[PDB]
Order: C-alpha cells, then structure tokens, then sequence
C-alpha cells in the first residue's frame, strides 16, 4: 500500500534490522537442538564423558543465549514502536489542529478517538511483530526441513502434510476474514459513536424509551451478530491451525511414518533423532505468522486511514500577506457543495462600534462568526482583519486579534481557573478573579467546595447559564482587540444579563464588537444592526431606521411581544 | 480467574463444567502423550522394535482423543466467551439508564465508555485466547511431572520441583508489573477522554489557542501516556527475566535428575534420550506463560471496568402504576430536599399542580429550575421528601410507568447522530405518519424541511452539531410533543429561537390537543403566555407564586425579575 509505505517510512532501517536480527536469532535458537541430536547420537555410541558435557553444556547455554537475544530484541523493537506512535500521535494532533472544522462535524468525536488512539494502536503488530514473525516463520521451517530432508526424505515428506494443511487453513482463513477485517473498524467507529451518544444523551434515553428502545441496544445486538459471524469461522480455523501445527501432532506423524520404517528393516532408530528433536520445533514459528496475518491486514488498513487524514487539506497560512477593523467582502460559504448558507455578504466592522447581527433561525449568523474565526474558509470573497487577509494570518495572530463566544458553551475537563484562563494559561489568579468578576460568575465560584480549583468534568459544577458566564469570563481574560459574541447571555436572567452587558460595554468601549442576538431588545444600542435573512444581508441600519423601514426587522420586532 | 466466573450466565454454567472437564482432560492427554514417548522409544531402540506398536497405538488414541477434546474446548470457549460478551454488554446497557445520575463522574464515564468499548473481538475471544492456553500452559508441566512418576518417581518429583518455580515466577511477574501497568492503563484512559474532548471542543480550544500539542491538554495527556507506556515496557523486563530463570532452573533440575539416574543404571539410554524430547515439551509452557502473563493483567483491568458498571448503584424504583395511562396527573412536591454532593439546590420545596393545567417556573440563573424538572421526570430523586404523580410516589413507581408518564424538552437539546426524522420518532416510534406530521408542524420543524435540502432525512451530527442552535431546539420540541405522555416539561425552549419562531413554538406548547399537565421553565415574560400559574423560585425554594396579573399587581420579586 502506498499510504502504508509513506507512513512507515521513518522505520525503514529499524524494520530492516529487525528482519536481519531475527534470521540470526532463530538460527541460534535452532542450534541447541542440532547439538542435542549429536548428544543423543553419541550417548547411543558410547562416547567419552567429557565430549558429552561439551555438547550438553553448549546446547544449554545456547538456549540461554537465544532466550536473552530474543528478549532483548523484542524489547528494543517494542520501544521503537512505542516511540513511533508518540511521534505519529503527535503528528495527528498537530494535523487536526489545522483541518477545517467541517472535518470534525461530519465525522464525530468517536471517529477521532479511533483515529488518534485505536488506529495507531492497530499498527503495533505490523511494526513490532510482522517482520520478526515472517522471518522466523520462513527461516526456521526452511532451515529445519532442509536439515531433515537430508536426514530422511521419507519421514521428511510426511512433515509436509501438516505444513500444507496449515498453509491451506490460513489461506482459506485469510480470504474469509478479509471482508470482515475491513468492515471491523467501521463498526468500532459506529459503536463508539453510539456508546458516546448513549452516555452523553442519557437524559434523553432515560425519558424517551429507556434501554429497550435505545438506538444503542439495537446497534449493540447488531454488532455482536457481526462479531459472531466474523469470529466463529475465524476462531474455528485458528484452532485447526493450532492442532495441525502442535508439537504433539508433528511428533505423532513422525512416529506413524517412522515406527513402521524402524520395525521393518528400512530405517535405523538413530536416524529418527533429528525428527524427534528438531521436527517438532518449527511448528510454533508457523503458527506465529498464521495468527498474525490479521494483525498485518488490520495494521495496513489503519496505516491507510492515518495517512489519509495526514494528507487532508489544512487551511494553509499562505504567504501572500484601521486596527481592530474587520471587513467582509463578497463573502460566500457552503457547508456542503451546492447548499448556500451565506450569499455575497459584504460587511465592515470598525473599532469603537457595536454591530448587531440578527435574523431568522438558521439564517447563517453563527456561520458568519465561524468564518471570521476561520473555522472554515470562505468559498468566495475575503475576510480581512486589520487590513490583512485571515488566510495570510497565522493562527496565533488571528486569535490574538479576535476573541469568540460561540453559543454552545463548551467547557474542558479542568478547573474553573483552567477554564477561565484557557486563552492565557499562564495568567495569574488575580487576573482570573478579575475576568470572572466582570462576567458575574465569581460569586458562584466562591460558593464552590474547592473554589477556583473545582473541576468541570462531565455532568458537574454548573447550570446552563453558569456555563455561558464562564465562557464570557474566558473571552474577557483573552483581551483581544476584536470580539464576537454568538448568542451570549441567552440563558442569563435579565438582572444578571444587564451586569454582564454593562461590563462588556465597559471593557470593549474602544474595540470592535460583533453581537449576535435573537432577543432584539438587547441590541437596540448597537451602532449598526445587520439583518441576515436566508444567508444574505437584507437591510442594515440603526434600530429606529430598521423599524421605520417596515421590513424583516420590523416583523421580528413586532412578533417579539406575542 | 475469580472475576470472570462472576460474569458467566447461570444458563451456561453447564457449559463451564464441561469446559473445565475437557480442559483438564486436554492437559492429561497431552501430558500422557509426551510421557508415552519414553516406553515407545525404549521399545523402538530395543532388540525387538515390534513392541513399539503397543505404544504407538496408545499414542494414536491419546492424540486423536486430544484433537476431539481441544476442538470441543474451542467450541465451548467461543460460546462461553461470546455468552459473557452478550450477557455483560446487555446487562450494562440495561443497567446504565437506571444508574444514578450522580455516578456519571468524568472518571466513571471513562470507565463506562471503556467498558462498552470492550465489545470488540478481544474480549469475546477471551476464553479461547487467554484462559485455554493459560490453563494448559500452567498445568501441562505439572501433568508431565505426574505422568513421569510411572516411569520413575524421583524423575517425576524433579519435574514437579520445576513446576513450583514456574508458579513462583508467575506470581512475582504480575506483582512486579502491577504498579506500572495500573498507571499505563490510567494514563491511556485519560488520553482517550482528551481526544474526545479535543474533537468535541475544537472551536473553544482553537480560539483559545490551546489546540497545538505543545499547548493543548490532549498533548499533555499524550506525553504522560508515552511516559507511562515506556515505563511499563521497562518494569516488565524483570518478569521476562524471571520467567527465563525459571525455565533455565527447571531445565537444570529436570536434566540433572535425568543424567543422575542414567549414570546409576535406573534409566536406560533410550529412556534418557526420550526424556530430552519430553524436556522440550516440558519447557515450552514456560515460554507460553511468559507471553500470556502480560495479557492476563490487561484482562483483569478490562473485567474490573465491566464489573464496575455492573456494580454501579441503580436508582430506587417500585412496581406501582398510575391509575390511568393517559389521563392528566397532578404533580406535587412534599418538602423535597436535593443536593449535588454537599451543595444544596432545594431546601423544602412544596407545591401542587392541578391536573391538565399549564404552570410556569421562572427565576434567576442557577436557581434550581432545571433540577425541579429533572425531579418531576425522575432523572433525579430527592435526598429526602417525595414527588407524587397523581398522588402516587414516583420512587415507588414502575420504571416503565414512570418513564411513560413524562415528556421533556431539555435546556441543551441533544440529538442523536442520525436523520432529523429519527430524532423526532424517538418520542413515539410507534406513531403513524399523521401523528409525526402534527408534532413537526406544531414545533415549526416543517419550516426546516422546506429550507433544508434533504428535508427530514437531514443528517444530524454528534448532538445537534450539524444543525443550527435554533433548528435542533425545534427538533427537540417535536420529539417531546410527539410522545403521548400526559406530563409535558419545557426547559428554555425559547433560548435559541428567533422572535417569529419563538412565538409559534410558545403557542404550540398549549395548542397541542392532548390533555397534559404542563410545566414551562421559561426565560421571558412573553414566553409564559397562556400560563395558568407561575412559580417564582430563588435560592432553592418557591419564594413567590401566583398568576401573572396577580404577581405584577403585587409588585413582588416576579415584577422585580423583569425590571433588571
Ligand atoms: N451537575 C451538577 N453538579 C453540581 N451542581 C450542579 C449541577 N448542575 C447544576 N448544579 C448547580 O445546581 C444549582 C441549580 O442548577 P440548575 O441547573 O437547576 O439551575 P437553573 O435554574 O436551571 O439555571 P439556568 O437558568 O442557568 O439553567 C446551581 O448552583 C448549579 O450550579
Ligand atoms: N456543521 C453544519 N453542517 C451543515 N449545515 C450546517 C452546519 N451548521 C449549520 N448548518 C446549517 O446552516 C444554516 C445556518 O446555520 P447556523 O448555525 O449559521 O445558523 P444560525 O443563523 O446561527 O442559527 P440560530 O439562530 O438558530 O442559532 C442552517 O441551515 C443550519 O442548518
Ligand atoms: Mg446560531
Ligand atoms: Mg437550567
Ligand atoms: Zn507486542
């Protein structure tokens, strides 16, 4: 696979050496049994004792040398694999930092977890074991069989019977499970998505249907049906391979072919000693790669998935190359091709002005905020911050110029100090208390058991309106020249909403602010009110001008009183 | 292993007895097959090789019987492995919706996610891949030692002497690596929860510039994951060294006794040569145990997570049912107390809702409004006090009857990844298309179907992520209205909807033709239109309540609330 060779290119020389070392090791692991054959041949021959001690002690030590070399070789090769995955996992996280945000929405958090963690873990056998097992499974059966075929071709041919049966069993097993191996990672992604939604959507499941009617229960039953149909023939062929390749199976068929040749005057019992001692050894090497073809197939698929994401388009920072000003020029955008959401929007945001973005639900006002953040590139037109295109700005410059609150008060697993200081983690507690105080959340944080160290993990510590005021505190602490407030203060009560708004006006007096609100009574003070209907600017003006116009804004304002 | 037998179904305990008998029989047959070479080669090397036929016949019978035993052991191991898989996974799927909502901490959610994530082929093939070779590899040296007693007593004792060394290495190898393996799993489990957080919180992280691995929390969890992973590879070195010493010590003990007997005439040369083959067969399980022992410790963590969910505290329930399935019940609290941990939310709430009426709940943010609705729907339960539906305590009510009594609109609309229609149908999957259309038309979701290109087949993201904030809110409202439950709970349905859509939705919450007792947790004075009663809740009790005109006339906290 091209996508697999490109990804595993850094491990070219480590993997070549692991193949060369295992050829030497497995030869060393077979040397004791060649010497034990000579020890056995000389015990029958009545040789001198000191010669037997030489063969006996050398053979026992060579068993120790092979065990030491084998253990050391897998240790180094396991650490090469461990260091590659850290390098690879960090590469993926670096890549995902830059991808357009439509990648995350169309995929989900369960597929990202499978990508960064499970798919990199799926490469373990391919990197650490596939080449060691392949070289062992080649050189050891080949070295043993060539040694034994010279010893006796009659018994040596009979050793091919379990070998050929093993090759047929793994080949048939490989073609059968090839389709299921490819289908397997999709099912894990789906079950991770269902399991994640099952855990996250627990209030919905508890009230609507419970366990019985849940989408997770059905997919759980379907997944096990896939596993049983996948694993029953796979495990069934696995055991026949183990039975075929076992030492007891080789030893029995050596004796079935051997004893009649010895009872009759066709073979000496001395010449059976190579078969009894070495004939039973190479079966375990054969089973190593036979059990391992699935690891290679899954690893090669995972490497293909990983390199596909690392080849993704990236929202590049191009080298094309008034303060606080943001200008939208002929901006258009499509979440999906052929589905307009923004249509030729032209707008300018100037310092010391409050711009209110209003309109019907689903008109694209949150999309415009995301476009200024450059979560997605505009399909047409341009968005320029302080005279420079954001496609030319780097991420640090872009997000130091403009700050965001996003209508979906996402909180990370950490303390409220870590959440409020998300923008500037090096900020001090004195600043955090100041930012939290302005966001009207400091009093709540004081009442917590651990105070500002209290953790904000899953299902903890805050109501919906309290989460939003934490994210406002984050934006205050960032202290960027431009600010965007996507539906902020939506869950805030009127008494608390006034205090937060008054603080925002105080802090952003001389700064560019883009407020987005459905509650039109809260944006009467805006310098300009921009009405976005069906992804296009239908009217622009002050509150009185838009009311007198008798257009969409007057309709929304009149309908606000019910 | 003690933990796995706990998870075995009771209906399969007949198969475990058969599996155990065949598993012991597998070891006995393999060991007899190995020691049957000593008389066979002794007869083969003798002056009368024709005597070798008797021992080859017994070897053929023992080996053929071994194939039948180990094939059946594989069928039962597969059946037992998947029976435990489907039993535990279905039990966890059944149990988790009944587990107390306080149990879903970030640590336990990781445990439940990993426990559910164990559904793959690795856990299913547990009995085939781990227990069968572990039991065989552990008992095979002991069975060869017992089998060798019929050839020579001290030789069998010497082979049993090395068995004790094998178990000594087996116990110590797990003991040395148990401290490091626990950290490796814990740091690897934290890394899972940060990738999910990383993907789920990209906008907030990207704006905050906490997205690059040098500055991100997932990058820090990756650095700790790597350090704990490399530490595990190092602290596992003593175990592999200790198994190698055990194998070498057993080799010296076995070979030392064989040579000692041979020079003293108690053991012929062919018997001694035959024991070299039995020595190799005796020593192969020493290496097999070494390869399987690291996998044994990861299984113990896997089964512990599964048992952690199965031991999770399910919520109290009964077997009562409402007097009528669809009639509007009266909702009342009788001095309800509630607290999240030590932080109190409610401190003696007592109200009564008339059946079939619509009442409103308003108050400051963080007051307890969402907690009140959760207690009515049974998501939470009081620390003390009681909630009664139609005069029947919900804590003593059937989970089916309790679940069917309430439909809710949540403050934060969560939609499952799927089509827009599938999320509406969750309210009542058995409803006919006429009923589903009525629910969508009431919730103004019909307008979405015109604007959206795929209509009701629009693919909703994780949550309602692939929909606007106001679009997913109306899909949630259609879901709640479709359900025929006689109690409707509404929580900030106005938050994400524009003025035109808000007014239609608010009118639809009461224009719904079913008779329901409605509770409206609202944000605006206009949002509580058509409300028969209003409850003002502040600091965990209903400080004030009454009609809208009554409270405005009194100029109480209700009037001060809208004055900002
Ligand atoms: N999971 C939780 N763990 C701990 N405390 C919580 C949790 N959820 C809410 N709280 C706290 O419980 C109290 C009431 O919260 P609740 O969600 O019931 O309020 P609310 O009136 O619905 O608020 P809002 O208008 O902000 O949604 C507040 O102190 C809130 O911080
Ligand atoms: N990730 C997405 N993928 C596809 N379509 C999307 C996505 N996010 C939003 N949309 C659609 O784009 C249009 C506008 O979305 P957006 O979130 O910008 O709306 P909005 O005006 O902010 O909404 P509201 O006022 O309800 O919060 C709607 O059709 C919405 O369904
Ligand atoms: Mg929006
Ligand atoms: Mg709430
Ligand atoms: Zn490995």
């Amino acid at each position: 696979a091209e996508a697999g060779s490109r990804l595993l290119a850094p491990l070219k020389k480590p993997l070549i050496v692991s193949g060369v070392l295992q050829a030497l090791i497995t030869l060393i692991e077979l040397a004791p049994f060649v010497l034990l054959v000579e020890l056995a041949r000389l015990l029958l021959g009545g040789a001198e004792a000191e010669r037997l001690w030489t063969l006996g002690l050398t053979a026992v030590s060579l068993i120790g040398l092979g065990a030491v070399l084998a253990a050391a070789m897998t240790l180094w090769l396991h650490r090469v694999d461990a260091r590659f995955a850290h390098e690879l996992r960090g590469r993926l996280l670096t890549k995902l930092s830059r991808l357009p945000l439509g990648w995350f929405t169309r995929r989900g958090s369960a597929s990202t977890k499978q990508l960064v963690q499970d798919d990199t873990l799926a490469l373990h056998y391919l990197i650490t074991h596939a080449i060691p097992d392949a070289v062992a499974a080649v050189v050891a059966p080949v070295a043993v069989l060539v040694y034994l075929f010279v010893a006796d071709w009659r018994v040596a041919l009979v050793l091919f019977i379990p070998v050929l049966v093993y090759l047929v069993l793994m080949s048939v097993m490989t073609i059968q499970s090839g389709s299921k191996i490819a289908q397997a990672p999709r099912w894990a992604e789906r079950m991770g998505g269902e399991a994640g939604a099952f855990l996250e959507g627990q209030p919905v499941i508890r009230i609507f249907g419970g366990a019985a009617a849940s989408r997770f229960r059905r997919r759980l039953d379907d997944y096990i049906d896939f596993l049983v149909s996948w694993q029953r023939p796979f495990v069934g062929k696995k055991t026949l391979m183990d039975l075929v390749t076992r030492p007891a199976t080789f030893l029995w068929i050596i004796l079935v072919a051997g004893v009649p040749l010895v009872v009759t005057g066709r073979m000496d019992p001395v010449n059976l000693l190579p078969f009894l001692l070495l004939g039973t050894t190479f079966g375990a090497r054969l089973l190593g790669i036979g059990y391992g073809l699935s690891g290679i197939q899954t690893g090669m698929l995972a490497a293909r998935r990983i390199q596909t994401v690392l080849d993704e388009p990236e929202l590049v920072v191009r080298d094309r190359t008034r303060p606080g000003t943001v200008e939208l020029d002929r901006v258009s955008f499509e979440y999906r091709p052929g589905v307009p959401v923004i249509r030729d929007v032209t707008l300018t945001l100037r310092p010391g002005t409050v711009t209110a973005l209003v309109g019907p639900s689903g008109s694209g006002k949150s999309t415009l905020a995301a476009l200024v953040a450059r979560f997605h590139d505009v399909t047409q037109g341009a968005i320029r911050v302080d005279g420079r295109d954001i496609r030319t700005l780097t991420a640090d410059e872009l997000y130091r110029r403009v700050g965001f609150v996003l209508q979906d008060a996402q909180l990370v697993h950490g303390s409220v100090a870590e959440n409020i200081a998300l923008a500037e983690p090096d900020a001090g507690l004195e600043r955090i208390r100041t930012a939290a105080r302005d966001a009207q959340i400091h009093d709540r944080i004081t009442r917590m058991p651990d105070g500002y160290d209290s953790v904000l993990g899953a299902g903890s510590a805050l109501s919906g309106g309290e989460r939003q005021r934490v994210t406002i505190a984050r934006a205050i602490l960032a202290d960027t020249p431009v600010l965007v407030l996507d539906e902020a203060t939506a869950f805030a009560d009127p008494e608390s909403e006034y205090l937060v708004q008054q603080a925002i006006n105080r802090l952003t007096r001389d700064r560019t602010v883009l407020v987005i609100a459905h509650r039109l009574h809260t944006i009467t003070h805006a310098d300009q009110i921009v009405v976005l209907d069906d992804g296009r600017i239908v009217e622009v003006g002050t509150h009185d001008e838009l009311l007198a116009a008798g257009g969409r804004y007057r309709g929304l304002w009149d309908s606000g009183r019910y | 292993i003690r933990t796995l037998l706990r998870l075995v179904p009771a209906e399969k305990r007949g198969a475990v007895a058969g599996y155990a008998v065949l598993t012991l029989l597998s070891v006995l047959l393999r060991a007899v097959g190995a020691v049957l070479l000593i008389p066979l080669l002794a007869a083969l090397f003798s002056d009368t090789p024709s005597d070798a036929w008797l021992w080859l016949g017994w070897l053929t019978a023992v080996t053929l019987a071994g194939w039948v035993t180990d094939t059946n052991t594989a069928r039962l191991g597969f059946d037992l492995g998947f029976a435990v898989l489907s039993r535990t996974q279905h039990d966890m799927a059944d149990r988790l919706p009944n587990v107390a909502m306080s149990w879903f901490t970030p640590d336990n959610t990781a445990t439940a996610r990993q426990a559910i994530a164990a559904t793959g082929p690795e856990l299913a093939g547990l009995v085939v891949n781990l227990l069968t070779p572990l039991i065989g590899a552990a008992l095979l040296p002991a069975a060869i030692g017992v089998a060798l007693l019929f050839v020579s007593v001290p030789l069998g004792l010497a082979a049993l002497a090395g068995v004790a060394v094998l178990f000594g290495a087996l116990a110590l190898s797990g003991r040395l690596s148990r401290a490091a393996d626990k950290v490796a799993g814990e740091t690897n489990s934290a890394f899972t929860e940060r990738i999910i957080e990383f993907a789920r919180t990209q906008q907030a992280l990207r704006a905050a510039r906490r997205v690059e691995p040098a500055r991100s929390q997932v990058g820090s969890a990756l650095a700790a994951q790597h350090g704990a992973g490399l530490r595990l590879l190092t602290m596992q070195i003593p175990g592999q060294v200790l198994f190698s010493l055990a194998g070498q010590v057993a080799l010296i003990g076995f070979a030392g006794m064989a040579v000692w007997l041979t020079v003293r005439g108690q053991l012929g040369v062919p018997e001694a040569i035959a024991l070299i083959v039995v020595l190799v067969r005796y020593l192969e399980p020493f290496a097999a145990i070494a390869d399987l022992a690291p996998a044994l410790e990861t299984t113990r963590a896997t089964l512990n997570r599964i048992q952690a969910v199965l031991d999770a505290p399910t919520l109290p329930a009964g077997r009562r049912r409402l007097d009528r399935t669809g009639a509007a019940p009266s909702i009342e609290f009788d001095d309800v107390r509630f607290s999240y941990g030590d932080e109190v939310v409610l401190d003696g709430v007592s109200f009564t809702l008339r059946p079939g009426n619509t009442t409103a709940i308003v108050g400051p943010s963080g007051s307890g409004k969402t907690t009140i609705l959760s207690l009515i729907a049974g998501l939470q339960q009081p620390a003390s006090g009681r909630v009664l539906l139609d005069g029947v305590d919900v804590t003593t009510l059937d989970p089916e009857a309790r679940r069917a009594a309430v439909s809710v609109v949540f403050q934060h609309p969560y939609l499952f990844d799927g089509t827009l229609r599938d999320n509406v149908l969750v309210g009542d999957p058995e409803a006919d298309p006429d009923d589903v259309t009525a629910a969508m038309r009431l919730a103004r979701v019909d307008e979405l179907l015109d604007r959206l290109p795929d209509g009701d087949a629009t693919v909703v993201g994780e949550g309602g992520t692939a929909l606007s904030g106001g679009e997913r809110q109306r899909v949630s409202i259609a879901r709640a209205l479709l359900k025929p439950a006689p109690v409707l709970l509404v929580d900030e349905a106005t938050s994400a909807l524009d003025n035109a859509n808000e007014a239609a939705v608010v009118d639809a919450l009461t224009a719904d033709p079913r008779p329901r007792t409605r509770v409206i947790v609202a944000h605006r004075l206009a949002s509580i239109r058509h409300a028969d009663r209003v409850l003002f809740v502040e600091a965990g009790r209903v400080v004030e309540d009454g009609a809208i005109d009554e409270l405005l006339a009194a100029g109480g906290r209700f009037a001060q609330f809208w004055a900002q």
